[PDB]
């Protein structure tokens, strides 16, 4: 959720400088999002291997 | 007096041609904004272009 990736529900830029800061903001949010999906995929892989072992 | 009136009319023509020199409401010749900052990277680094007032 937006608060879990660092964005607020009302996050927005209002001028070009705020948009330039928002570039890095959305970049860091995309990075943490990809890390979270990678961790979820590794956990699903552990689920599959444990299912084969069971 | 005729050459003076011609010089005055040409000066007004130059002023109007200078004030019309804009593209989508922004301009590098009218002398408004000091410079335009164009994109240059994924990180949002600017490509500075100082205004050239005419």
């Amino acid at each position: 959720s937006l608060t879990g990736i660092g964005l607020t529900a009302t996050s927005t830029f209002t001028d070009a400088a705020t948009a330039k800061t928002m570039i890095a903001t959305i970049t860091t949010s995309l990075q943490t999002a990809t890390n979270k999906l990678s961790s979820l995929g590794t956990s699903s892989v552990g689920l599959d291997t444990h299912l084969t072992f069971v | 007096n005729a050459l003076k009136a011609d010089f005055e009319s040409l000066r007004d023509q130059l002023q109007k041609a200078a004030t019309n020199a804009k593209f989508n409401g922004v301009s590098l010749a009218d002398g408004s904004t000091t410079k335009l900052s164009f994109l240059a990277n994924e990180d949002g680094s600017n490509f500075t272009v100082t205004a050239q007032t005419l």
